[PDB]
């Protein structure tokens, strides 16, 4: 969902 | 005759020269206290006083050596000229301006050296599938618009430090995926992997064997790759005399300065370079992220084009960051990088259609106004950029510089150079204040009352309490008077109650914070109007009261820019052909016509309506305006073509122009100006 | 402006330990005053870079401080089946010490915190934990609230929700006043920031040594956010307390987001619930608004003003270059309800790279003028790049825009000087707040003692004429008779806590005008122009007036007895200093200038006594609300009595209007010298006439006015217009009042076209043509009650010539045409076909209040109707579209004049191709  | 030259000075030839670059001296012993020694060398020598005597300096400009410019580039590197003159040489008396002209060419055949700088975060993994063989794509399509052409390679995620990577479990230090189930390399902040070479190949085999890896946070170190690929010359192998492109593919946000306080790092970055024998950034877990000022400083100095071959999800971002960063442009990249060759060719024909000229260490007491000739033969005025040339097209700048007084340097030299060009142009300013007859100086001279004062230039310059034209007055010993021409009129304060009407002279008062001169200490350096609490607003010199605006400067507050770059729109045009350029800011006269360049307009007259003209002007040569050079110096659109009537993709202005034969001329408008026009409209 | 900047005093830290990262005044129960001083890289035990916190108690001469002990080895316990883990190497203790009351409070932002549950972990991250200490009970508590104990298995599956475990917590801190830590945690939430609070009794209650993970009862955490401009905002990088709701009962906080939006940036004030208040947005994306924010009173109105930092702005540079510079944001607090608009001044660096707004430290009363003072810090700034500390002293409308006084760094170049600051406190307790300044690239932080300030009063008194035929004194040693006036000077020193010995020299200059020989008055006792009386004034609580006798010269000496005689007192401290720091900065009107002249022409009596008339005439009328007014004050001056002495025109200038330049009709003096001042709560502008104005002299002078902000005003508004003398008997002229009227007034553009405006029609789907049309409130004033209404022809069905489609409202009026538009889902000599043929698709568009040069564009999509162009193929037809204007009113006071309305039409001409 977030982040690389 | 009552002008500036006669008024003021008359007291040294040194004084004169700087009332006026008009100005002129008599040194000759002739007319003894008769007409001043300072005017209009005509009225000097009208009035006799001309045994080649007259000193007066007239400021040129000389060219030290200027090649001719190269027209086929390529070839000898060190021969290849690109701006002309070279090197001139500027003489300038006390407060004058002289012009000089140079010019730019944008040479065939210039060799362009590539260094690729591509993000391998994870969701990299797509993209360097696609460009396993871009060195052999990127080749054919280079070698058509230049012979030298080197390509370099290299990679960046982060900072290898606790956050922005995973130091647990002990693994994930060597395989960071390892969560997943997938392997990929450990983490790495910026790794020169390919140095710029001609053997294209090299691309293909380097890239080939990279990997991606994988870190905690969307932003990338992305500008910690680009301060190294900018400042280890050596190492990334850049060429002096080439076109530099450093194409930075990413698709996500990048770290900026100050965000290393995440990860402890606070010390500032410096721009040096830091890749080892490794290639690896050694400072990248010890250095915090470069700034935008940083970056822009380095990007200028080293003659770099930075592309930001970025995607869809982070365009904006990067083109908010182009604003920041001139000479930058954005890229549109796929989810795969599979555009990422056409986007590269775009770029670089982009880059070598506008020359932009800057100056760089200019003195402070000068200043520099640029006029642009650009395509055809219109002088924007105020313009020091030209776009919309093609390779091989020359563009003229007219320059003019002056100078604020007389600065006492006596010797400065700045350099005008166009961004991303290594050619420049030096200039060397010497000023030229003094006059010859200094040379021949008595500091005490029998004819100025026994040498109590200093003979030189043919008059007297009294030392101190003595005055009168031969030192003879004394100071006090003549306070009565009856000759004396204190009072400009009759009636009016002597010395305009500002000096001492002693020996007929008005001698002004000490001049606080300033300097009183005059016939009568009218005349001031401190009593201009101060616009925003600065004197001429800071753009310009007090003489008399009156601001005395330098060059790129104009209006009675010296506020009034004459640069006229903002003006310039996308379009080509200042302030969008719909309105004039009023102190750089766009009155947009056209009705309906709104904006910064009054580009954006909703109710004006659509394409068509013009565009029928444009096409008739070349598509048709008849009518009207194609004897008026408007098919070529306003019409940038395309001759007749064909009418596809399938493409919509972009700007899709269906126009049924209707022709004096009674043909429907079906033409279609389509951010080069392209027109789709008919081969033949059907009567 | 009273900080001593030679007399430093140093605190030196373990080299290379970056003491003076973050430091703090600390007052023991004894009253003592000591700093607190955070080194982030102290080697630990295991020779590893812990960091530790130094208390320096305050000593003249500085030097090694004793550090204070806190737990450094790293903890391990089993809950469970789980296996708690807390690693403490780099952890950075000390980047962050805040003291309250005997509480001091330093934070380790990177201290990492690991889970260990069978084979899966929790992904041991930089949680970060503060340290509680009170160095007087040796009291210890530890308050790490992002420590969890969940997987990073859940994580996965829960999308990083109210994930917390790279937090960074205390990487900013502050107490409020009542006693509650707040900490910054950048990285909460996935780096998107988060702000914890805890009371600090409940966090020492609630804090038990060995166990690693426990939850304070009372502490409450920020909210995660799904808004994508949160994302990466480093919301919490700065922290700072303050009161902007009017309620003393509650505590605001005020976070800063550096990266907010994009790296746009962003400060935010939100109450005790992380309810927002009022969110700043940056001016310049990268240029990290909100890296610092401070919260102090600097206009001395009661209530709180915002400081914000931008330590990397890029200013365009005036060769349209941008400079990376840093800027420093004001925010005054206005009257009731929080309306924090535009930053009220906007400090900028100079030094290139300097970081300029870096850190910012509210200083207090520096000089105790009544006006909190503020000091702005530039790390890297200054000539050498060394870094320098600007103090800027706060007044009756905010800060100084010049700074009073730069402190420069007295370390090697790359100490990062003034990366740290903090003031408002007496540390040597003298009565003026200090300063002290942390580098911690020297590993040394600076002190710097504020000197006492002596507020000088200047005060010179002399006659206003003289009369060369008075003799009354005699030169001394002779018994010429002279025209001798007195002049009065009284000096008068006062301040707060100013030696017992304070000496002043005042310099009396008599004609300073004129050269030494030029002078034309002189002093009895020692026949010369200029004496330096030394006055002591240590202990003195009144001014010290001293009287001398000054002689006319002989009047056949000097010619001049027209240029008015000034007289000047300069003012300064004793040369004693020798080549010390003189104990006190001497400030206030050191300088004073009088001016008297000779009578002359003033007739038998010997007293000029003038006659002042004056008129007042106002161009432009009409002054329409929300414009910027533009008006020529014409004015005329005559004095048909005798000469008048310094004569000046006063105008009185509303708030809104404000002075720009004022010509003359007099060739040789056509430009007055007008003089801007606020007199007491209006502002006036003073213009000379002439010193001695002639008798029979008259002067037109046309000042022109800027009058703005006429919205908070009524119908219209007045200037006061006097001409003002130094004379005996009728200085002043009559009082002339202009009164102007306000009005409020706005017009609107109503333009459209047809795209394409012609389409040859060789004669369902086929040509396209839409109508756009568009508003432009052109208008000074803004406008309410927008209303459109557009005819349009047909039916958007068979029966219509021209079928139509959506009608987009792209400024953001809505309407509703007569007939349903677009029935059907999908998209498929001329003669004046206007709306009356068929059923009028008339669009109710209405936008109602309209922004002052704000445009609303609306657009119709239509297409000629397939079978329809077939059928009638030799009728030429120009579709019209005709639309009306309408405004309620202006939404002001009175805004008359009617309202705009336009009438536009819009016509595509068809031009049948087989007509
Ligand atoms: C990148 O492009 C520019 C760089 O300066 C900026 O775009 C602007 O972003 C702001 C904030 O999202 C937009 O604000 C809104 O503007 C409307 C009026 O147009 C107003 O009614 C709203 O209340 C709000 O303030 C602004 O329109 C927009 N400007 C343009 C021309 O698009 C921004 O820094 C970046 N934009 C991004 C990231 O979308
Ligand atoms: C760049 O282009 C501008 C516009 O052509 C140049 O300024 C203009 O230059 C001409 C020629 O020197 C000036 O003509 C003059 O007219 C005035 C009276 O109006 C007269 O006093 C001068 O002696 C001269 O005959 C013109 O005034 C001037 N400005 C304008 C507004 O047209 C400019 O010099 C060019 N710069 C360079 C570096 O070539
Ligand atoms: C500065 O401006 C003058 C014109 O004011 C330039 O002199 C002209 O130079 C061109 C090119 O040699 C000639 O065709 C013109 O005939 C010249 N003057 C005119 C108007 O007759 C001059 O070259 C400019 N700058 C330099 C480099 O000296
Ligand atoms: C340069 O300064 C002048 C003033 O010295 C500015 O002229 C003002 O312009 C505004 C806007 O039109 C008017 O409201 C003022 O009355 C003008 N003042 C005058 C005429 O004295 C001018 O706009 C400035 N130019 C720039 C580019 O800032
Ligand atoms: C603004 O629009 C309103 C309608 O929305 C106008 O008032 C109506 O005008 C029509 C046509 O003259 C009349 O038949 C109605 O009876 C009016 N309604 C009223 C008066 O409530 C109005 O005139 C327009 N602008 C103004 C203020 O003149
Ligand atoms: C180059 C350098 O940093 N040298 C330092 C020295 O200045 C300092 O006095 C000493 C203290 O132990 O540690 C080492
Ligand atoms: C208008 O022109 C575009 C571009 O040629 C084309 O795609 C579209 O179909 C045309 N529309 C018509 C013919 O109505
Ligand atoms: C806050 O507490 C004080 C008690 O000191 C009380 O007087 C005040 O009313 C409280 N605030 C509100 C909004 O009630
Ligand atoms: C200043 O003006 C206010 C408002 O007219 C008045 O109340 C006050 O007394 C004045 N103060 C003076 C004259 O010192
Ligand atoms: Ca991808
Ligand atoms: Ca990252
Ligand atoms: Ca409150
Ligand atoms: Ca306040
Ligand atoms: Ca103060
Ligand atoms: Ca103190
Ligand atoms: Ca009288
Ligand atoms: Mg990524």
């Amino acid at each position: 969902g977030r982040g690389d | 005759g009552p002008n500036i030259c006669t008024t003021r000075g008359v007291s040294s030839c040194q004084q004169c020269l700087a009332v006026s670059p008009m100005c002129a001296w008599c040194s000759d012993e002739a007319l003894p206290l008769g007409s001043p020694r300072c005017d209009l060398k005509e009225n000097l020598l009208k009035d006799n006083c001309a045994p080649e005597s007259i000193e007066f300096p007239v400021s040129e400009a000389r060219v030290l050596e200027d090649r001719p410019l190269s027209d086929k580039g390529s070839g000898d590197s060190s021969q290849v000229t690109q701006v002309s003159p070279q090197r001139i040489a500027l003489r300038l008396r006390p407060d004058d301006s002289k012009n000089f002209s140079i010019q730019v060419r944008q040479v065939e055949d210039y060799p362009v050296d590539i260094y690729y700088l591509m993000d391998l975060s994870y969701s990299m993994k797509d993209d360097l599938w696609s460009i396993q063989n871009l060195g052999t794509k990127l080749a054919t399509q280079m070698r058509k618009l230049t012979s030298n052409l080197r390509i370099g390679f290299g990679a960046f995620v982060d900072k290898p430090v606790s956050p922005y990577m995973y130091i647990s479990p002990p693994e994930a230090l060597e395989n960071p995926c390892y969560d997943m189930k997938t392997t990929c390399l450990p983490m790495f902040g910026y790794k020169h992997v390919l140095t710029l070479t001609d053997q294209v190949t090299r691309f293909n085999e380097e890239v080939k064997k990279q990997s991606v890896s994988r870190n905690r946070d969307a932003p990338e170190g992305g500008f910690d790759a680009i301060m190294q690929a900018t400042v280890c010359d050596e190492k990334i192998g850049w060429r002096n005399d080439a076109s530099h492109l450093l194409v930075f593919t990413t698709d996500a946000k990048t770290h900026i300065a100050l965000d290393g306080r995440l990860a402890g790092i606070v010390q500032p970055n410096d721009g040096q370079c830091h890749v080892g024998s490794d290639n690896h950034y050694s400072a990248s877990t010890t250095m915090d992220y470069p700034s935008l000022g940083l970056m822009t400083e380095k990007l200028s100095q080293k003659n770099i084009n930075l592309i930001f071959a970025v995607t869809e999800n982070v365009v904006n971002l990067y083109q908010n960051y182009s604003e920041l960063i001139p000479g930058t442009t954005v890229g549109v990249l796929s989810m795969d990088s599979s555009n990422v060759l056409q986007l590269i060719v775009d770029a670089y024909g982009k880059i070598r259609s506008k020359v932009e000229l800057e100056v760089r260490d200019l003195p402070e007491e000068l200043s520099l106004s640029f006029n642009a000739t650009c395509l055809n033969n219109e002088v924007i005025p105020g313009l020091k950029s030209c776009m919309g040339l093609k390779i091989g097209d020359t563009v003229s700048f007219s320059i003019e510089a002056k100078v604020r007084g007389c600065p006492q340097e006596k010797e400065k030299s700045f350099t005008i150079k166009p961004v991303g060009f290594k050619d420049s142009l030096i200039v060397q300013v010497t000023f030229d204040c003094d006059c010859a007859c200094q040379a021949q100086a008595e500091p005490n001279s029998h004819r100025c009352n026994n040498g109590n004062g200093t003979f030189e230039c043919g008059v007297c310059r009294c030392g101190p309490g003595w005055l009168g034209s031969q030192c003879e007055c004394s100071e006090e010993d003549y306070r009565p008077s009856q000759q004396d021409e204190c009072s400009p009129r009759e009636g009016q304060p002597v010395c305009s109650q500002r000096g001492e009407c002693l020996c007929g002279q008005c001698v002004c008062h000490s001049s606080d914070f300033g300097k009183i001169t005059g016939k009568y200490c009218e005349c001031d350096d401190f009593s201009c109007v101060r616009y925003k609490g600065e004197m001429c607003s800071g753009h310009g010199q007090c003489s008399c009261g009156d601001c005395l605006c330098d060059s790129d400067w104009t209006g009675y507050y010296c506020n009034c820019t004459t640069r006229t770059d903002t003006c310039m729109s996308s379009n080509g045009l200042l302030c969008s052909g719909r309105g004039k350029c009023e102190c750089g800011s766009c009155v947009c006269i056209q009705p309906g016509s709104y904006g910064d360049t009054c580009e954006k307009c909703p109710t004006c007259p659509d394409a068509c309506t013009f565009k029928k003209e444009c096409v008739e002007c070349k598509k048709f040569d008849r009518g009207a305006l194609h004897d008026e050079n408007t098919c070529n110096r306003y019409c940038r659109d395309e001759i007749e073509s064909v009418k596809e009537l399938k493409d919509t993709g972009k700007d899709a202005v269906n126009c049924t122009y209707k022709n004096e034969d009674d043909c429907v001329v079906r033409f279609q408008y389509y951010g080069k100006s392209i027109l789709y026009v008919v081969e033949e409209p059907e009567c | 402006l009273n900080l001593d900047p030679v007399q430093l005093t140093f605190y030196a830290g373990p080299n290379g330990s970056q003491f003076g990262f973050s430091l703090d005044f600390h007052k023991d129960s004894h009253g003592r005053v000591a700093i607190v001083v955070g080194a982030p890289r102290t080697l630990g035990p295991s020779q590893e870079e812990t960091g530790g916190v130094f208390l320096c108690p305050w000593r003249a001469e500085g030097g090694q401080c004793p550090s204070l002990l806190f737990d450094l080895r790293d903890e391990t316990r089993n809950v469970g089946s789980q296996t708690l883990q807390t690693f403490k190497a780099r952890q950075g203790l000390g980047a962050s010490v805040v003291s309250w009351s005997d509480v001091i409070v330093a934070c380790a932002p990177w201290q990492h915190w690991n889970v260990l549950e069978k084979t899966e972990e929790a992904e041991k991250t930089p949680v970060g934990s503060c340290f509680l200490a009170q160095p007087e009970s040796g009291r210890r508590a530890e308050y790490s609230p992002c420590r969890g104990n969940t997987l990073s298995r859940i994580y996965v599956e829960n999308d990083f929700s109210w994930d917390k475990r790279y937090c960074e917590a205390g990487f900013s801190s502050v107490v409020t006043q009542a006693g509650e830590l707040v900490l910054g945690a950048p990285g909460g939430y996935y780096f998107l920031g988060l702000l914890a609070q805890a009371p600090v009794a409940d966090i020492f209650s609630s804090y038990r040594p060995g166990i690693l993970l426990w939850h304070v009862s009372s502490q409450s955490l920020s909210f995660d956010s799904s808004n994508p401009e949160y994302f990466d905002g480093y919301w919490g990088y700065s922290v700072a307390v303050g009161e902007f709701d009017g309620d003393l009962n509650t505590t605001e906080y005020v976070v800063g987001a550096p990266t907010w939006s994009w790296t746009l940036g962003a400060v935010e004030i939100l109450d005790s619930y992380y309810q927002r208040l009022h969110r700043l947005r940056g001016e310049q994306m990268a240029s990290y608004f909100g890296h610092s924010v401070a919260v102090t009173d600097v206009n001395g109105d009661g209530r709180h003003d915002l400081l914000v930092g931008a330590p990397l702005y890029m200013e365009s540079r005036a060769d349209r270059k941008l400079a990376e510079v840093g800027r420093v944001y004001l925010f005054l607090q206005p009257r009731g309800p929080h309306a924090l608009g535009a930053p009220s001044l906007l400090l900028t660096g100079t030094q290139l790279y300097g970081r300029f707004g870096s850190a910012i430290a509210p200083l207090g009363d520096l000089d105790r003028d009544g006006y909190n003072d503020i000091a702005v810090a530039a790390p890297y700034g200054g000539p050498s790049g060394r870094g320098q500390v600007l103090v800027f002293l706060g007044q009756s409308e905010g800060l100084r825009s010049r700074p009073s006084q730069v402190l420069d760094s007295p370390f090697p170049t790359g100490s990062a000087f003034g990366f740290s600051l903090r003031g408002a406190v007496d540390i040597d307790d003298n009565g003026y707040p200090d300063l002290i300044v942390g580098a911690y690239g020297a590993n040394q932080v600076a002190v710097y003692r504020a000197q006492p300030v002596v507020k000088a009063s200047v005060q010179l008194l002399v006659q206003d004429s003289l009369n060369p035929a008075v003799k009354s004194c005699v030169l001394p040693q002779t018994k010429t008779p002279v025209s001798c006036f007195n002049i009065q000077m009284c000096v008068g020193a006062t301040g707060h806590n100013i030696p017992q010995k304070l000496s002043l020299n005042a310099e009396l200059q008599l004609d300073r005008q004129k050269p030494r020989q030029g002078r034309r008055v002189l002093l009895l006792g020692s026949q010369q122009a200029g004496t330096t009386l030394n006055l002591d004034l240590g202990g003195k609580h009144s001014p010290i007036c001293h009287t001398t006798m000054a002689f006319l010269r002989d009047e056949a000496d000097f010619r001049d007895k027209l240029s008015p005689i000034v007289l000047s007192l300069n003012v300064s401290l004793p040369p004693t200093e020798a080549g010390m720091a003189p104990a006190v900065v001497l400030h206030g009107d050191t300088h004073v200038q009088e001016q008297t002249r000779i009578v002359l022409d003033c007739g038998e009596d010997d007293v000029c006594v003038p006659q002042l008339q004056l008129t007042a005439s106002v161009t432009g009328s009409p002054l329409l609300v929300g414009a910027d007014n533009v008006l020529e004050l014409q004015m005329d001056a005559a004095n048909e009595g005798e000469g008048a002495y310094e004569a000046e025109l006063a105008v009185h200038l509303p708030q809104g209007a404000h002075y720009m330049r004022a010509l003359s009709n007099v060739e040789g003096f056509e430009r007055l010298i007008c003089n801007q001042k606020k007199e007491n709560e209006t502002r006036v502008v003073l213009c000379e006439l002439g010193n001695p104005m002639k008798k029979n002299a008259q002067i037109g002078i046309a000042m022109l006015v800027s009058v703005g902000n006429l919205e908070e005003a009524g119908e219209s508004v007045s200037f006061q217009l006097q001409i003002r003398s130094k004379n005996s008997q009728n200085p002043n002229s009559k009082i002339v009042l202009l009164d102007v009227p306000v009005r409020a007034e706005a017009q609107v553009e109503l333009r459209g076209n047809s795209f394409p405006a012609s389409l040859v029609v060789a004669a369902s789907w086929g040509p396209k043509v839409e109508h756009t049309y568009e508003l432009h409130n052109n208008g000074p004033g803004t406008v309410n009650g927008l209303h459109l209404s557009i005819h349009l022809p047909g039916q958007s069905q068979p029966s219509d010539l021209l079928y139509i489609l959506d009608i987009q409202p792209q400024g953001g009026l809505q309407c509703f045409p007569q007939p349903p538009v677009n029935p059907l889902k999908v998209d498929w000599d001329p003669v004046l076909v206007s709306c009356d043929s068929a059923p009028c698709t008339v669009v109710q568009c209405d936008l109602q209040e309209m922004a002052r040069g704000q445009r609303a564009m609306v657009t119709v999509l239509a297409f000629l109707w397939l079978p329809s162009l077939y059928q009638r193929p030799l009728d030429q037809f120009v579709l019209q579209s005709h639309a009306w204007f309408n405004v309620s009113s202006l939404p002001y006071a009175v805004p008359p004049l009617s309202l705009p309305r336009g009438e536009a039409q819009v016509w595509t001409q068809l031009l049948r191709a087989l007509e």
